[PDB]
């Protein structure tokens, strides 16, 4: 692979778009796609010390 | 990174390069990161002049082509490009021109719509930093300050971005592609070098102290410390003082040929003493087989099983007759053993369940014969001190074990035929016109040559008994567990039969290592009377068992059964040499096949078929009666498939000394044959090599008489 | 001739990363004290090298993991985690 | 959440929350090679062990209602995911039979194999001492040439696309392969390791005995073997054989073209990269193809690209083998009175030459041959090595054997240096050196015979130092990379000074063209059929057609000079020419007279006949004549013409059938909150007019991204910079 | 022929001469790299384990 940023920046960000792209057409509940988002922004609260 | 900066720009700016380089004489060939750093900073420049002019009133505009229609002027003049002093004219000319005061750094472009300096700065490092370094080394003066990295991010003057966004953007992703690029290859070597402001020095790898302290302690023994001897050796005279070195050197150190004629090859010496016992770990030919034409579709046949019908075979099982002990200690108790062996075949049915092993009860007499109970003590050295019997163990080195007679006659009844075929070899597709028809022809020719060869039932019998053997030692890893010597051939009508040679028992199996020793106990069957030659069975001891049918020509003889009985030890490692031992085949018809192209290899047609098919060639491989006994093809090829047999099951590390140091003795006596007039160096230590490696392995020491009646008869 | 080599030595110490210590036979781990596999005794030597500062071996280079060696034979005390 | 939950507990234990923050993406191949590397335990024992136990296979748990616990005689192959090796058998005879049997188009790479040996007629063995050739091959067959990265990036496009590399700047195997297998995915990783196997290219260094191309390495194991060899011919051909041969052809003659250039060096850069081979530009073909040859590594030495240190001399590339090499010039006489300063290599020498149909071993003192051990095919091959070897001895011997005045010219009738004299002299007849050279008394050991003046084998005699060996010399092909230094007239100087290339070895029998080439910068049209040149001319004035627009207007006379007519204006006949010129002229005068009333169309179909010096004589014209081929054609001055014919609704011109003409995105920063939230790569409905997106980047992080309005051309702008610098 | 005892004979500090050869008038740091395992074989100590 080639990226500079850190594993946590690249993979929050992949998570936030597959969320996002398989609950505006694809197959998700939309409680499920809130919880996954809470805990990314958990995950980004925690890498952030 | 040298090629791929010369792959990913132009050769103008390869040029540029070469002369700002040698405004310093800076080597490309070590500043590689300077050469990346500079020709970025040059392209940068570059794509933040393109397409950048100047309208007539007071404002700049873009232009899609390169044409100077009535408008010339780049709204931003190069400053970097050009040389050192001509840069320093030019600059000065424009501040003259405009009336600003120069600064005495160098910049590297000029503004002309709002009359400012900017200067460029491309780096790895945090872009607040750099931004910061720049400004307090360069302050107080209204220079604009544009600094780009190589990840994308942009930082000016008070948000004052002197562009547009998109033909900037356009530089930013020049940067961010061969960034990737770079990375891609590998090439971030140039992360820790940007990492100084000074942008251009490499990995500097020191040698402090604790390592330097080493390092000037490491010269030779006339010097002090490590630079002195470094300059030394790049300060150096080569002015030939080998010459010198070998006037001073004595006359005795020389390597003087000795020569190597046809009367100076001595016969082998050989042991004297004891004869060669034998420690192979199955019997050869004295075993004995339980025919029994049983096709039971070998679905899996129960190794037990299928032996306790060999077991109901057999009448006439005479009381245990104890005949030839071990020769030192409690010889008794294999016999009960033997009894108990019996027992628990007959205490099977009684426990409702037929348990498809039956693992043998922990027997006080078992015990001794797997020294089980035979063990020290595990004592720290801390606490048994000044002790009287604390002295060392005795681990003496053996004694000579002198040849016997008997090896010989083993071997030769090893190559010998039999009425079974004991091979399965599998199918192989059309054989097209070339070379698959001479392979076949070649390979089933040599099976069926080697086919029913008894080193092949040898082999399988390894096999089997190893690989039960192992097979158990993984799943009987807490008890004991008894193991048939098994073995199937196929009669010659074609039908599928199962021999058993004996039985074994197995000890502890707590298999932690490879190199793990587990003990075990063999009891093989036979017709051979261990009362004939004595000194041969020095590990059995023999069991006088019954009486046996042999049916003849007029009625049967009735000869007595015996049974042989030793305690040998074996390992994971062991056993699976021997699980692979049909490796033997292929290193014989390798050897072979050798033989089939190196010797036809001067031929237009090769001569293969000619190999076979020839009963009048004839090998020399015998002399009983002081003649040379001459043999057709497939006695030789049971030989060398024997050969590979015993070398693999009789595996010694003395045999590989020796056959290391005959290739050698075997080899010049070839060249001389040939008469090449070769010589020696050390010919009595090359025998004394060989009488090193020659103790008490009865095979090598046959290999060794072999030798020695070749050299007699090598018309030497 | 030598120089050329030399060159080739140079792209090589410029691109190898650590990985080149894992692709071979059974090394020495100190940490024990025995002999065992590549990629036990790297992460055992890493681990303790991030028990204290040095910890150069993060940019990947392996001559990065060098400079780590040579501060760690500057380093008087060297706190060895038993686990 | 199927997945983040174990990255959070992971983030739990703090000495992993460490390592998951520090190192970066590009060292996660730096980190997956970290594994306790012990379950090597014997995987034959470990297997078979398996093997005999019932249930070592792991399934999913979709099983259930896919295939059953009892077979159809009451098997147990389930557990409580484990399975046991039979339901592999009953599910290989009865399931779920799917027409997913179009499988061979991604596994092509193998049936490609298959196919040859299908067709594949053999041969005899002939058994012989099979001597083993030291060359350098390629392992796949039939994969165009490519390099790895270049084939890796399509790749990664065309199986993970939501994550491409940076690489964005828009060959259509993209669109074959996302056509073809758009819905009908296989097994992903599968896919592109396979095709990673079918597509990427691999040469290295092998002995042979014969065997060409790959498809005869492929079936190497069945051809050479120790002393046998069997001649099988898969009945094909691959690219790897014949694609590089139209770069060499190519590269042949424009070398052949660029002597008679003022300039030799900038024509043929302006060449190399305006042509176009195969649909691919021929300097990244240089830049990628490791093809060895005078004109490619000449080409490639013009773009500053590391080459192998040869001596190449009389056809025959060199390498250093060993020895060193002093300069002392020296004087020489002639047969016919004539002195010649020559440089006369000093030292000792040891080197390894390879030819095109030979190869061969020398050793040289100062002015002394020894050990010259030659192996070729034809007798003529044997001839001119044993010829180039003799004037490579540079003994008085050779010194004797001219015959001649020595005047042998480039073909812009240039004086070449002695050496390459000397050769061609002696290229045509050089029978009269051997008869005063010296023969000595062989001894007919390991079969190697003598050579007569005679080109006649012989027993017992042979020429000083020669050999004659069996079945070809062992070659070397040494890698080294070393710069180079060519100056302005084709001559190749790496470091010190030592001639290396020069073009007068550069020419053999006639070019074949097999793939479809293209030239578009200079002239370099006089070889290309007739046709070709008016459709190449009338179509580069399409072209740059934006520039004539007001070229035309200001400074004419320039653009009627421009050097891009010359190949034109020795088609037209060099009688009515400048006649022409003149009325041509006068017509665009009228134009500008009375503007207005005038046609682009009978603008672009009267200006390319301009170049000439006009001459105003006294007649007008409707009718202009071209020489093609012998035969004479007309083009008229209104309306179409069977040349030019341009549709009026088409606005597509013709000439002679041949159509011509007609009449990514960026970073902006890092991700910022402004334009929403991350995307994928995926615009269809956001190229609209120009949106402003922040996206992930392959495996990286989150880049800005805007429209572009520039092209980031490869063309002049960056040789405008020696118009700024150097002013 | 073969050289007995051969490698029990080869001195680290000759290689560390070689190599500096080997590294005439090359960049410094290069030098310290490459002269690293000589001197690390300089002062070397062998290992017997359990006994």
């Amino acid at each position: 692979p080639v990226g500079i940023s850190s594993m946590v920046e690249a993979m929050v960000s992949r998570a936030r778009i597959d969320a996002r792209i398989d609950f505006e057409s694809g197959r998700i509940k939309k409680e499920e796609f809130a919880e996954i988002m809470k805990i990314c922004s958990t995950i980004e609260e925690l890498r952030r010390q | 990174m040298e090629d791929f900066v010369r792959q990913c720009f132009n050769p103008m700016i390869v040029e540029l390069a070469e002369k700002a380089m040698k405004e310093y004489g800076e080597d490309p060939k070590i500043e590689t990161n300077k050469f990346a750093a500079i020709c970025t900073h040059l392209e940068v420049c570059f794509m933040y002049s393109d397409f950048h002019f100047i309208d007539e009133r007071g404002e700049s505009i873009i232009v899609e082509s390169g044409d100077p229609n009535a408008l010339l002027k780049h709204r931003f003049e190069i400053i970097e490009g050009r040389d050192r002093t001509m840069a320093w004219t030019v600059v000065n000319s424009i501040c003259n021109t405009t009336g600003a005061e120069k600064p005495k750094f160098l910049p590297d472009l000029y503004d002309y719509k709002e009359n400012r300096f900017i200067e460029i700065g491309v780096t790895r490092r945090e872009v607040h930093i750099y931004y910061l370094e720049k400004a307090n080394k360069i302050k107080s003066e209204k220079t604009h300050i544009h600094i780009f990295p190589f990840t994308g991010e942009e930082m000016a003057t008070k948000a004052d971005y002197t562009l547009d966004e998109e033909s900037r953007a356009r530089i930013k992703t020049r940067l961010f592609t061969i960034r990737q690029e770079m990375a891609s290859r590998g090439l971030w070597d140039s992360f820790r070098q940007s990492e100084r402001g000074e942008e251009t020095i490499e990995e500097r790898f020191e040698i402090t102290g604790t390592m330097r302290r080493l390092a000037d302690q490491s010269l030779p023994p006339n010097f002090s410390s490590l630079e002195n001897f470094r300059a030394y050796v790049d300060g150096f005279e080569p002015n030939g003082c080998i010459e010198g070195k070998l006037s001073q050197m004595s006359k005795e150190v020389n390597a003087r040929i000795e020569p190597f004629l046809k009367t100076t090859p001595r016969p082998l010496r050989l042991p004297d003493g004891p004869p060669c016992s034998q420690r192979s770990k199955f019997l050869l030919m004295d075993a004995l087989k339980l025919s029994i034409e049983d096709p039971s579709h070998e679905g899996e046949g129960i190794p037990l099983y299928d032996a306790i019908k060999c077991m109901k075979t057999f009448f006439g099982w005479k009381e245990p007759n104890i005949i030839k002990p071990h020769e030192k200690g409690i010889n008794p108790n294999y016999l009960l053993a033997w009894k108990q062996v019996l027992a628990e075949l007959q205490d099977i049915e009684n426990e409702e369940k037929i348990p498809k092993k039956k693992n043998m009860k922990k027997t006080s007499q078992l015990k001794w014969a797997l020294g089980e109970n035979m063990a020290p003590e595990k004592v720290d050295f801390e606490d048994c001190k000044d002790v009287s019997d604390l002295k060392q163990y005795d681990s003496d080195e053996p004694e000579p074990r002198s040849l016997a007679s008997w090896i010989q006659s083993e071997f030769n009844k090893a190559c010998e035929l039999t009425d079974s075929s004991w091979i399965e070899l599998d199918e192989i597709g059309e054989d097209v016109a070339p070379i698959e028809h001479i392979a076949s022809m070649r390979r089933n020719y040599f099976t069926a040559e080697v086919s029913h060869c008894r080193a092949t039932e040898y082999i399988m019998k390894g096999v089997y008994i190893n690989t039960a053997l192992l097979n158990a030692s993984c799943a009987a890893m807490d008890d004991f567990q008894l193991i048939p010597m098994i073995s199937k051939c196929r009669t010659k009508e074609g039908r599928r039969k199962t021999n058993l040679y004996g039985f074994i028992i197995k000890g502890r199996s707590h298999l932690r290592n490879d190199t793990d020793v587990v003990n075990f106990v063999s009891m093989e069957f036979s017709l051979t009377d261990p009362r004939l030659e004595p000194h041969k069975w020095e590990k059995y001891c023999v069991l006088e068992i019954g009486d046996m049918l042999l049916r003849t020509a007029i009625g049967q003889v009735s000869r007595p059964m015996f049974l042989y009985v030793r305690t040998n030890g074996t390992s994971k490692i062991k056993m699976k040499w021997g699980m692979e031992m049909r490796r033997c085949l292929l290193q014989s018809l390798q050897q072979i096949e050798s033989m089939i192209e190196a010797e036809s290899s001067v031929k237009e047609k090769d001569m293969t078929k000619e190999f076979f098919e020839n009963k009048s060639e004839t090998w020399p491989i015998g002399e009983s009666p002081k003649g040379v006994e001459e043999g057709s093809i497939g006695k030789v090829c049971r030989t060398l498939l024997a050969k590979s047999v015993f070398n693999s099951l009789y595996a010694s590390p003395q045999l590989e000394g020796f056959s290391a140091e005959s290739r050698r003795l075997l080899l010049i006596v070839q060249a001389l044959r040939d008469n090449l007039e070769p010589g020696t160096f050390d010919l009595g230590g090359l025998y004394e090599a060989i009488e090193e490696c020659l103790i008490n392995d009865p095979w090598v020491l046959l290999n060794a008489s072999w030798f020695n009646s070749f050299l007699t008869h090598a018309l030497r | 001739i030598f120089e050329n080599s030399c060159l080739e030595t140079m792209e090589v110490v410029q691109q190898t990363r650590v990985d080149k210590l894992t692709q071979g036979r059974q090394t020495y781990d100190w940490t024990l004290n025995r002999n065992q596999p590549a990629a036990t005794a790297l992460a055992n030597t890493i681990e303790v090298f991030r028990s204290n500062d040095l910890t150069a071996n993060e940019s990947g280079r392996l001559i990065d993991f060098l400079k780590d060696v040579m501060e760690s034979m500057d380093k008087e005390e060297m706190e060895i985690t038993a686990h | 959440m199927e997945r983040i939950k174990e990255l959070r507990d992971l983030m739990s234990q703090s000495r992993t929350r460490e390592i998951l923050t520090k190192t970066t993406v590009d060292h996660i191949a730096i980190i997956k090679k970290y594994t306790s590397g012990r379950q090597e335990k014997n995987p034959a024992l470990r297997m078979k062990w398996m093997m005999a136990m019932k249930y070592p296979i792991t399934a999913d748990k979709r099983i259930m209602e896919m295939i059953p616990e009892r077979n159809e005689q009451g098997q147990t192959l389930w557990s409580k995911v484990m399975v046991s090796s039979l339901a592999v058998t009953w599910w290989n005879r009865n399931g779920p039979t799917t027409s997913t049997v179009h499988y061979p188009k991604v596994y092509k790479t193998y049936f490609e194999k298959v196919e040859r040996l299908k067709h594949g007629t053999f041969g005899p063995v002939h058994f012989r001492n099979q001597v083993k050739i030291r060359r350098r091959v390629d392992v796949n067959p039939g994969h165009a040439d490519l390099s790895a990265k270049e084939a890796q990036d399509v790749i990664m496009e065309v199986v993970f696309p939501n994550e491409v590399g940076a690489r964005i700047l828009t060959l259509t195997i993209t669109k074959e392969k996302k056509e073809e297998l758009q819905d009908c995915k296989i097994a992903p990783l599968m896919v592109a390791y396979m095709l990673e196997r079918e597509l990427v290219r691999k040469t290295r260094f092998l002995p042979v005995a014969g065997g060409t191309s790959s498809v005869y390495i492929e079936v190497l194991h069945l051809t050479q073997g120790t002393c046998w060899e069997q001649m099988y011919t898969p009945g094909g051909e691959v690219r790897n054989d014949d694609v590089d041969q139209s770069l060499i052809i190519a590269a042949r003659n424009i070398v052949r073209r660029a002597t008679v250039s003022t300039d030799p060096l900038a024509s043929l850069l302006e060449m190399c990269h305006s042509t176009q081979i195969g649909g691919i530009r021929m300097v990244d073909i240089l830049r990628q193809n490791p093809t060895e040859e005078q004109a490619v590594d000449i080409c490639k030495a013009a773009m500053g690209l590391r080459i192998s240190s040869s001596f190449s001399f009389g056809g025959f590339t060199f390498k250093r083998t060993s020895g060193s090499s002093v300069k002392k010039e020296e004087e020489v006489l002639t047969g016919n009175l004539q002195t010649l300063k020559i440089r006369v290599h000093e030292g000792y020498e040891e080197f390894t030459m390879v030819g095109r149909r030979a190869t061969a071993i020398l050793r040289k003192a100062t002015r002394r041959l020894i050990q010259l051990i030659v192996s070729g095919r034809d007798e003529q091959s044997i001839a001119e090595a044993i010829i180039v070897a003799m004037v490579f001895s540079q003994e008085d011997c050779m010194i004797k054997a001219v015959r001649g005045d020595l005047n042998f010219v480039n073909r812009a009738n240039q004086r070449l240096n002695p050496m390459h004299q000397l050769l061609r002299h002696f290229q045509k007849d050089a029978k009269v050196l051997f008869q005063n050279w010296g023969i000595e008394p062989i001894d007919n050991v390991m079969g190697m015979i003598g050579i007569l003046p005679d080109m006649t084998p012989s027993t017992e005699m042979s020429l000083r130092g020669v050999r004659v060996s069996k079945m070809g010399v062992d070659e070397y092909s040494s890698t080294e990379r070393v710069v180079v230094s060519i100056d302005r007239f084709l001559r190749v100087r790496d470091q010190r000074g030592n001639v290396l290339l020069s073009p007068e070895e550069v020419s053999e029998t006639q070019g074949t063209e097999r793939l479809t080439i293209t030239y578009s910068s200079s002239m370099m049209w006089e070889i290309n059929g007739p046709e070709s040149v008016l459709v190449n001319t009338y179509q580069w004035v399409i072209r740059n057609w934006e520039t004539v627009k007001i070229q035309w207007s200001q400074d004419p006379t320039m653009l009627y000079n421009k050097m891009e007519f010359e190949p034109f204006q020795s088609l037209i006949p060099k009688a009515a020419r400048g006649q022409y010129s003149g009325f041509v002229r006068t017509l665009f005068q009228q134009m500008r007279d009375v503007v207005g009333t005038f046609d682009t169309v009978q603008i672009i179909k009267l200006l390319p006949f301009t170049a000439a010096p006009p001459e105003q004589s006294r007649m007008q014209f409707s009718s202009l004549t071209v020489n093609v081929r012998g035969s004479g054609m007309r083009i008229l001055v209104r309306g179409n013409s069977p040349v030019f014919n341009y549709n009026k609704a088409t606005k597509r011109l013709t000439v002679l059938g041949k159509d011509a003409g007609a009449l990514g995105f960026l970073i902006l920063g890092k991700e910022d909150k402004r334009y929403g939230p991350a995307l994928s790569i995926n615009e269809l409905s956001n190229l609209a007019k120009g949106e402003k997106a922040n996206v992930l980047i392959g495996q990286g992080d989150v880049v800005l991204v805007m429209k572009r309005k520039r092209d980031s051309s490869i063309l002049t702008d960056s040789q405008t910079a020696t118009k700024r610098i150097r002013m | 022929g073969d050289n007995t005892k051969w490698n029990e004979n080869q001195n680290p500090r000759m290689f560390l001469a070689m190599i500096t050869y080997i590294t005439r008038n090359q960049p410094d740091w290069f030098r310290n790299v490459l002269s690293i395992a000589p001197i690390m074989f300089s002062n070397k100590m062998a290992r017997l384990g359990k006994g």
